[PDB]
DNA sequence: TAATAGATTAGAGCCGTTTA
RNA sequence: AAACGGCUCUAAUCUAUUAG
């Protein structure tokens, strides 16, 4: 019959100095703590990968449902919850078209020519991995 | 009439009240805010008193230390106290109390007597009372917008502090054999043979036996071991052990506690071996479990152990090992076990653990804990313990209900 | 299956925040099993999907989603098998109220085959290091350097530490054991343990439930039943009570996912990933030291 | 060197998506 | 490899002892 002991559970911050216990929640109602502009997205795969890669960031743009929304709150938008743009539209693409090594090696060679190469910026690099 | 009006100091409070407003039409509610609503290029203060006078349910005055002493705050607070006075409505002015700064006692004199809706922190749980507070005077699609009321409402439900009670899946021994023999069978028990084999536990420990049992309970088949001095055995006191006393140059304290620990595991291999039901072996231990038809209409009590899903058959079982660090303690751990025809296992071990993880996907936490329970107490000889046999004479004695414990927070459960 | 370690290996040398994404994961619907549903089923899960995604997209270019809420510094470091490799992760709290959680790396190595523990020179080394990075950041040494593990600290090491570690500063070592046999269930509801309660075994060891059943979610961090996590203060003097509030709160920083929380701290988790990073390829010299170039 | 345990530790993979 | 979980499988190490 022994004595179980409580911890509060923590709050993390977000924008406005406010404190939410989900981050979920806190990036919903009040949004993250820094501003950046935008995503400079860089897509390097297989033309049907940075299809599929476009279409899945306009589903992203737009509210996008759960199965039961209480048990996991929802997704507003990325321009609704963190306040930058993300738009599929102005992605940097890099077309492919020991084995996994060379297959490492591809996408790395491929990465490495278009951020020393390329003029425009990329953010992050979102490898599209073909199945 | 069917509006809602924010005042606030318009150069510093402008993040609090653009949040707020949003909030405020994605819940449905229109507003009416100077820094979204007021027009570019239209006479600003004959369009606040328009809409101050005219169409407005409530008038919510952000209480900051500088938006409490702000000349065009306290106009918009005039003219919304005279039109309190004109419709008669109460509770029309709202403050909202974000600054922790300024105290609730210098506020200015004509909110003062209001309640002041409280967002000094937490503006979530402030924006909560004030939906409340909407709510209790009807304040003035219906699918979308109920997910952020929802959101808004349990984005704090911190823990009720309600007594609650738990079972695990620790069962405290009882009781234990009053003296560890050691028997020192040099030639009687042959250097080749394995001490797993023997009908009661049993371990090779230097020259000796380390064992639970009497000297001549390995008779059977190890004959030799009779007319053995009883003098040549040393019989410790294990409660010194438990206690951590007992702490010598032939075996130190850690030694002989996992010495009674690996007695404890095996006469539990033995015992299920002697209490009807099979055994699966995982990667680190014995699992065990009944077969189908074995028990009445498949359960235990009211609890059943073995069922039928997708032309499979699972059997719930247990494999248990003991450990005595805070307290002398056998820990089981439950699994789901599968089968084709009920009785004949399966080879494969990638459909036995597809198998498992669709069973498990709706169990729960009553399931798991009554199964449990039920598996204990059928291999109960004794109506409130269950028993391992290390000898003849000494016996291990394991408690039928697990360590039970309780908290001072709880929650409400889900309907 | 190593695919993608090696490609965040070799992306260190140059500080490129990289992220994978396989079309199963962004189009799911698309690839069936050949015989009915699609392989992964993500329908239940979409909008925590895109959550997660844009917590990481958010995370690697360069965006704070959230802090956490003085004077110590959280230093998780994890041990990885080829010889072994300790790869630390650092967190703490600067003058300016913003969690820094960078994670100490160039891993330390000890050719011992099964020894998961450091020798004193490379433990020395690690702790100069932790030390000099949270004093380049706060201008000041931590008055508590809460070191945590897998794994207990041995004797030898522990002395190490507490020989290069300075004065007036009490670092303390935390053991995180996950998958013990302590199946705690609840009698009365039909939902399992809500998730905050720890269990006291000992003033210095204690089960705390990081991960289980929430209220505010209505429902449990996990399906199943919620294992406890084992916290042992087996080296350093520190209460139970606020090591177990720690855990909580590190359970919190899980920046490569969008999840209320996880059953370990994440720290530990973080340094682990940075571990699979580095032990990936050929080793880097001053690697890149920041989870959106690993996670 | 081999074995037999407990304790620890590490790796991998595999399925569900957390009962309303 | 969005991710966390439960689960499974395997291996290794440290102790204690025994046979090479
Ligand atoms: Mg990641």
């Amino acid at each position: 019959m022994k004595e179980l002991i409580y911890i509060e559970e923590p709050s993390i911050l977000f924008a406005h100095g406010q404190k939410c216990t989900d981050p979920r929640d806190g990036l919903a109602l009040f949004g993250p703590l820094n501003q950046i502009y935008g995503i400079k997205s860089g897509v390097v795969g297989t033309q049907k990968g940075l299809q599929i890669f476009k279409s899945y960031l306009d589903k992203i743009q737009k509210p996008i449902y759960n199965h039961n929304n209480i048990t996991r709150p929802m997704f507003p938008g990325f321009e609704a919850v963190f306040g930058c743009k993300w738009e599929s539209q102005n992605i940097v693409f890099k077309e492919i078209t020991k084995r996994t090594y060379d297959l490492v090696t591809l996408f790395n060679d491929k990465i490495i020519t278009a951020n020393k190469n390329d003029e425009e910026r990329v953010d992050v690099w979102f490898v599209i991995v073909p199945e | 009439r069917n509006k809602i009006f924010i005042s606030h100091a318009t150069p510093e409070d402008d993040d609090f009240t653009r949040w707020l407003s949003l909030k405020l039409i994605g819940l449905g509610y229109e507003v009416w805010c100077d820094i979204l609503f007021l027009d570019k290029g239209v006479d600003f203060w004959s369009t606040i008193e328009k809409e101050i006078r005219e169409n407005t349910c409530k008038f919510l005055i952000v209480s900051s230390t500088a938006g409490n002493k702000r000349e065009g705050v306290l106009k918009e607070l005039a003219v919304a106290t005279k039109v309190k006075k004109h419709l008669q409505d109460d509770m029309f002015i709202i403050p909202l109390a974000i600054d922790e700064n300024l105290s609730y006692d210098d506020i200015n004199i004509e909110i003062v007597r209001l309640n002041a809706i409280d967002f000094k922190k937490s503006w979530a749980k402030g924006l909560q009372d004030l939906l409340d507070a909407f709510e209790k005077q009807n304040v003035p699609d219906h699918s979308k917008s109920n997910l952020l009321y929802q959101q808004i409402f349990l984005h704090d439900k911190q823990a009720i502090e309600k007594e609650e009670t738990y079972d695990s899946n620790w069962f405290p021994i009882i009781s234990f054999p009053n003296e560890l023999r050691f028997h020192r069978y040099d030639w009687r028990l042959p250097k080749q043979f394995d001490v797993r084999t023997l009908a009661f536990p049993a371990i090779r420990y230097k020259e000796y036996l380390c064992t639970f049992a009497w000297e001549y309970d390995f008779i059977h088949q190890l004959p030799k071991t009779e007319t053995y001095n009883g003098q040549e055995s040393i019989r410790i006191s294990t409660s010194d052990i438990l206690s951590g006393r007992y702490d010598t140059d032939f075996i130190r304290n850690y030694e002989c506690q996992r010495l009674i620990v690996q007695l404890i595991n095996k006469a539990f291999e033995l015992r299920m071996k002697d209490k009807n039901v099979r055994e699966y072996q995982m990667s680190k231990t014995f699992a065990y479990w009944i077969e189908k038809g074995k028990l009445e209409k498949d359960k235990f009590e009211k609890i059943k152990l073995v069922g039928k899903q997708k032309n499979k058959y699972w059997h719930f079982g247990i494999s248990a090992a003991g450990k005595l660090y805070p307290s002398p303690v056998l820990m089981v751990s439950s699994h789901i076990i599968f089968t084709m025809d009920g009785i004949n296992l399966i080879k494969s071990k990638s459909i036995q653990h597809s198998s498992r993880r669709k069973q498990g996907k709706n169990w729960w936490n009553d399931k798991w804990r009554e199964k449990l329970l039920a598996f204990i107490r059928f291999l109960s000889d004794d109506q409130n313990a269950i028993y391992l046999n290390v000898g003849s004479e000494e016996k291990i004695l394991i408690s039928n209900k697990p360590l039970k414990f309780f908290g001072k927070m709880s929650y409400v459960t889900p309907s | 299956a190593q695919f993608h370690d090696q490609l965040k290996a070799r992306l260190l040398e140059h500080t490129i925040p990289t992220q994978i994404l396989r079309e199963s994961t962004l189009a799911w619907r698309d690839f069936k099993n050949t015989f009915g549903a699609p392989i992964r089923d993500f329908s239940k899960i979409e909008g925590h999907l895109a959550w997660t995604i844009s917590t990481a997209a958010y995370y690697k270019a360069g965006g704070k989603p959230w802090k956490l809420g003085p004077g110590v510094c959280y230093l998780g470091l994890v041990y990885k098998k080829i010889q072994n490799a300790c790869c630390a992760a650092q967190m703490f709290l600067d003058n300016g109220d913003g969690t820094v959680f960078k994670g100490e790396v160039g891993p330390w190595y000890n050719p011992e085959k099964g020894e998961y523990h450091l020798k004193p020179k490379e433990a020395k080394a690690l702790l100069t290091q932790a030390l000099e990075s949270y004093k380049e950041q706060n201008k000041s040494y931590p008055k508590e350097v809460f070191i945590h593990a897998r794994t207990r600290f041995n004797d030898e090491e522990w002395n190490a530490f507490n020989e290069v570690t300075p004065k007036n500063t009490n670092l303390v070592g935390v053991t995180i054991t996950k998958s013990k046999p302590l199946k705690l269930y609840k009698t009365e509801g039909a939902f399992p343990i809500m998730r905050g309660n720890a269990y006291i075994v000992d003033e210095k060891k204690a089960f705390l439930w990081t991960l289980g059943f929430v209220p505010k979610l209505q429902s449990t961090l996990s399906m199943e039943v919620p294992n406890p996590i084992f916290i042992e203060i087996n080296k350093g003097e520190a209460e139970i009570q606020q090591v177990l509030k720690d855990i909580l709160a590190l359970t919190k920083l899980n920046y490569n996912a969008c999840i209320y929380a996880d059953g370990e701290p994440v720290t530990l988790r973080f340094a682990n990933k940075i571990g699979e990073i580095l032990t990936a390829s050929t080793e880097i010299k001053t690697p890149p030291l920041a989870f959106k170039y690993y996670i």
